[PDB]
Formats: C-alpha cells, sequence, structure tokens
C-alpha cells in the first residue's frame, strides 16, 4: 500500500520533501500522519493532514519548521522539514489511519525513510567480492547509510543474511553480506550481488 | 497529554506479558498498541477497544481501568520479544502522542555458539595497496562478545574496529570485526578469538 | 360418495396453483428486497466513514485556530 522516497543526506540548514504514494482505495477517504524515529530511540509523532480537507495539523515542536501536503491526482501525501539541524536525523514513516470508522490506530505503514542530516562529503561505496559451503560479497570505506545488498537481481531468499556497518574511526561506513547453497552448485549458476548507495546514487554489481 | 511506559518488561514463555500505559485523559478509543521488531515499521495490533486487525493473534488483548492502557499477551511466545509502544490523540490539540516504549525481553533463549565465518583479500583489492580481513559471527546468545585478534601468535591492539551486536533475523544476535591490510603485510603469514561465554572458537585460511 | 369429487379436484388444483404462482411472485420482491438493503448497508457504512472524517476534521480546525 504505503511507499516512501528514498534515502537521503541535506546539509545542516537545507530543507527535505519526502514524497508517500498511497495505493488501494479512494484517497480522498485517507488520513495521514508522519511519525518520526530517531536511531534508537522511540516514535515522535509530528503531524497529521485529511487530504480531502487539504490542510494539516502540527506537533508544536515542529510546527513553522515542518509543512505536509498530499496530492489527490497522484494520490501522495508530501512531508518537508525545513531548517535541519543533526537532530532531525531519522527514519520518517509515512502512516494512514481510520482504516474504518472506528479505528484512530494507524493501520498502515510506509517503510521508512532515512535522512541523514550531515556537513560531510558523501563518498561512495567500494564493492569486493568474497557439509555445505557458502559465499559472500563486501561494501566498504562509504557514507552515509544505508546500502541494501541484492543477490541475484532478485532470485533469492532462502539463505541470505545481511550485516549490519561497522562506523570507521575516518568517519566512514563498511558493510558485509552472505549467503548459503549445496556444494553440488557450483558452476551451475552465475551469481551477482547489487549494491545501491541512493544517496550518492551508485548501483554497482560483482561476481564470485 | 502524555503517556508512560515500563522501558523494559521481561517474562517467561507460555506465561503472560503485561505492559502498561499511564496518562491522564486517554480518550477512550482513541488508544492504539504496535508492535516494532527490529528493522521494520511497527505494526498495529490493538485499537481502541479491544480490537485487533484481521491477521493479528487472538492472544494479544487489550485493557483499561483508570488512568491505566494495558497490552496483555496471553502464553507469550519467544517471537513476540519487540519493542511496545502506546499511541493515542489528545482530546484538546487532536494532537498524536506516542509512549516512550517497551523493550520485550522473553527469558529462557537457551545459551547459543556464535557460527563463525572468516573472508581473506580479494583478486580484485590488492592491487591498490589494499586489501580486507572481515570476520562474521552469526546466531549467538546473549548477544554479547569480545573479538580478539592474532596477527599470527601475536595480539593486535592499534586498527581494530569491531561492530556492537544486535538482535538478528531470528531473536538471537550477530556482529562482526574488521581489519585491513597491505600487499607489504597479508601475504606473509590469520585467527579470529571471537570469545563469548567461554566458548572461545577461531578461523584461519 | 362419488359424483362430488370430480368437480372438487378441479377447483383444489387451480386455487391451490394460483398459489404456487402467488409464491413465485413473493420469492422475487424477496430477493429485490435483499439486494435493496445490501445497498443501503453499503450507503451507510460509506456515510459513518464521512461523518467520522468531517468530525475529525472540525476537531483539528478548532485546534490549528483556538
Amino acid at each position: 500500500q504505503l511507499v516512501q522516497s528514498g534515502a537521503e543526506v541535506k546539509k545542516p540548514g537545507s530543507s527535505v520533501k519526502v514524497s508517500c504514494k498511497a495505493s488501494g482505495g479512494t484517497f480522498n477517504s485517507y488520513a495521514f500522519s508522519w511519525v518520526r524515529q530517531a536511531p534508537g530511540q522511540g516514535l515522535e509523532w509530528m503531524g497529521s493532514i485529511i487530504p480531502l480537507f487539504g490542510f494539516v495539523v502540527y506537533a508544536q515542536k515542529f510546527q513553522g519548521r515542518v509543512t505536509i501536503t498530499a496530492d489527490e491526482s497522484t494520490s501522495t501525501a508530501y512531508m518537508e522539514l525545513s531548517s535541519l539541524r543533526s537532530e532531525d536525523t531519522a527514519v520518517y514513516y509515512c502512516a494512514r489511519y481510520f482504516d474504518t470508522y472506528n479505528n484512530y490506530g494507524f493501520a498502515n505503514w510506509g517503510q521508512g525513510t532515512l535522512v541523514t542530516v550531515s556537513s560531510a562529503s558523501t563518498k561512495g561505496p567500494s564493492v569486493f567480492p568474497l557439509g555445505t559451503a557458502a559465499l559472500g560479497c563486501l561494501v566498504k570505506d562509504y557514507f552515509p547509510e544505508p546500502v541494501t545488498v541484492s543477490w541475484n537481481s532478485g532470485a533469492l531468499t532462502s539463505g541470505v543474511h545481511t550485516f549490519p556497518a561497522v562506523l570507521q574511526s575516518s568517519g566512514l561506513y563498511s558493510l558485509s553480506s552472505v549467503v548459503t547453497v549445496p556444494s553440488s552448485s557450483l558452476g551451475t549458476q552465475t551469481y551477482i550481488c547489487n549494491v545501491n548507495h541512493k544517496p550518492s546514487n551508485t548501483k554497482v554489481d560483482k561476481k564470485v | 497529554i502524555e503517556l508512560t511506559q515500563p522501558p523494559s518488561v521481561s517474562v517467561v514463555p507460555g506465561q503472560t506479558a503485561r505492559i502498561s500505559c499511564s496518562g491522564d485523559n486517554i480518550p477512550y478509543e482513541y488508544a492504539s498498541w504496535y508492535q516494532q521488531k527490529p528493522g521494520q515499521a511497527p505494526v498495529l495490533v490493538i485499537y481502541g477497544d479491544n480490537n485487533r486487525p484481521s491477521g493479528i493473534p487472538e492472544r494479544f488483548s487489550g485493557s483499561n481501568s483508570g488512568n491505566t492502557a494495558t497490552l496483555t499477551i496471553s502464553g507469550t511466545q519467544a517471537e513476540d520479544e519487540a519493542d511496545y509502544y502506546c499511541a493515542s490523540w489528545d482530546s484538546m490539540t487532536v494532537d498524536g502522542v506516542f509512549g516512550g516504549g517497551t523493550k520485550l525481553t522473553v527469558l529462557g533463549q537457551p545459551k547459543a555458539a556464535p557460527s563463525v565465518t572468516l573472508f581473506p583479500p580479494s583478486s580484485e583489492e590488492l592491487q591498490a595497496n589494499k586489501a580486507t580481513l572481515v570476520c562474521l559471527i552469526s546466531d549467538f546468545y546473549p548477544g554479547a562478545v569480545t573479538v580478539a585478534w592474532k596477527a599470527d601468535s601475536s595480539p593486535v591492539k592499534a586498527g581494530v574496529e569491531t561492530t556492537t551486536p544486535s538482535k538478528q533475523s531470528n531473536n538471537k544476535y550477530a556482529a562482526s570485526s574488521y581489519l585491513s591490510l597491505t600487499p607489504e603485510q597479508w601475504k606473509s603469514h590469520y585467527s579470529c578469538q571471537v570469545t563469548h561465554e567461554g566458548s572461545t572458537v577461531e578461523k584461519t585460511v | 360418495c362419488c359424483g362430488g369429487i370430480k368437480k372438487e379436484i378441479e377447483a383444489i388444483k387451480k386455487e391451490q396453483e394460483a398459489i404456487k404462482k402467488k409464491i413465485e411472485a413473493i420469492e422475487k420482491e424477496l430477493s429485490g428486497i435483499v439486494q435493496q438493503q445490501n445497498n443501503l448497508l453499503r450507503a451507510i457504512e460509506a456515510q459513518q466513514h464521512l461523518l467520522q472524517l468531517t468530525v475529525w476534521g472540525i476537531k483539528q480546525l478548532q485546534a490549528r485556530i483556538l
């Protein structure tokens, strides 16, 4: 149903617009709210719009900096935070409610949007490849979060295990991923892991 | 209006778990409970009175008395270990307000040894003066481990960054450790003393 | 015994076949009513969702203002 725009990096003082295209019903009978979650902390309700009426209510910590808008022609609600500081670095959620008349709870959520507020440079990733047997993949010296490793451009699920990234003292991230196969499926299928670092917009593969 | 939850709650499997949500006037039907496993979006489990969205197990119950709402879980399973939030709407300002959240920790999770893998530098890397070592640590509990290094029989202090453990795909924990090198160092000798709960394990080749 | 039995059979077929027809036209009014009823059902459910949405809208409006 809900799907939000990609992760982003914003310089301190900049602005950011986050989209959230809904799908699967009448858009004017929706109610929307924007919830954010700082890394490691709980959820924080920012605002709420009802597309039918075309106006918003904001939590007073956000009054002025945040602007929310829907767009019935595109079935999409927007969140825009301005005057950015590092305490706004969080995953931003699109959350719809009033699934039914008496359901005031947020029934549907988006996937989330990792917004990173940083005055540092966006460096791209450096990709290196790696009684059963199992192989892997490596992503090193990038910034910032996140990266998502795919396998075979989709054909995998039954044995994939992506690991969290390390934070070097240089201020860069390094990430690893692995899988599993029978040792009789060696030269049976050629393999490719897709590594996308959307902030720097890097789409690179690598075979083993 | 505000909502107070216990920061953490722990219970033994099979027995019920109760998470309280304290606030002044939490209207009535405006209340909600959400479940949030690690890297996911929250999941509405109970809304308003005692309503489960179609798809939520019957073991989840919602209750209210005075100023406290309470999510109840009959016969708690190990896969219910997650961060639980309550939320509502202000009857005055119509502001949405979340609780602090409650980490549910299901007890009795058996001790687990790490399934450790070690990958050496690649045939593409060392053509740029590096060269990088890894260390992959999967399926261990409790999630707490110190990774000691050995440059063949001798420890290494400098140049070691290792990740803090984190809740895995299942309910166990995982982590990883790093140490880059040079072609002026690698092709001239490694082990990985990953130590947790006594069971010290090492890898090579 | 007989004699009268001959005529009596005729009427207790006619009057009791016009009943058959009388019945099939009732079952047809029935299905048309069940139909119309379910339409009002979805009509009302669409109404109460809109109502609740507007009640919520005024709530947010007065707060944004007062």
